[PDB]
């Protein structure tokens, strides 16, 4: 029973890249670049 | 909290453009008709029925009563 070693490997190399993938979705603070415009 | 996060979503922009564009088109020549119409109604409006007079034949277009449909 257990993951055989390359087993171990590819879920070790698939969840760093899905985690770095997973914090590249994060919004920087001016991320949301509105333009502006208006005309009891 | 600063966790704002990316909401993967189709491209709206197509679908905003097509209703502001038809809405717009409708809304151009759609307003000046409800104008015009509420013009007619309110200055022109309604013409009232009455027995037609002896030796006089009407035109074919005074048997209608909406000054539009006449
Ligand atoms: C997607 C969409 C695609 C759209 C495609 C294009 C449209 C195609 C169809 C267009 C057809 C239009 C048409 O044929 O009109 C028919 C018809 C034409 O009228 P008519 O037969 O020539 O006149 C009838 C009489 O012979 C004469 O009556 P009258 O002379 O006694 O009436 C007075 C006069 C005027 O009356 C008044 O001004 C006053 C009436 C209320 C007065 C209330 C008191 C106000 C004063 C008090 C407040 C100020 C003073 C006090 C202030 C101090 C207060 C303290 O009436 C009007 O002006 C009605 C105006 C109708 C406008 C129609 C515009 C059609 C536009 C077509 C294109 C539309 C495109 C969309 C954009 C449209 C625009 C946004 O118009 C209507 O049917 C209007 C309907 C009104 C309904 C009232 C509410 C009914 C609710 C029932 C349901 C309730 C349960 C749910």
């Amino acid at each position: 029973s257990g993951y055989t070693p390359d087993e171990k490997l590819r879920l070790q190399q698939l969840r760093e890249l899905r985690r770095r993938w997973l914090k590249d979705q994060e919004l920087s603070p001016r991320e949301p670049v509105l333009p502006p415009r208006r005309v009891t | 909290h600063g966790k704002r996060l990316f909401i993967i979503k189709p491209s709206g922009f197509y679908d905003r453009r097509f209703l502001k564009l038809m809405r717009f088109y409708i809304l151009l020549t759609g307003i000046p008709v409800a104008i015009g119409i509420t013009l007619v109604n309110v200055f022109i409006g309604e013409a009232e029925l009455a027995d037609i007079p002896e030796g006089y034949v009407p035109e074919h277009w005074e048997y209608f009563k909406h000054p539009i449909s006449r």
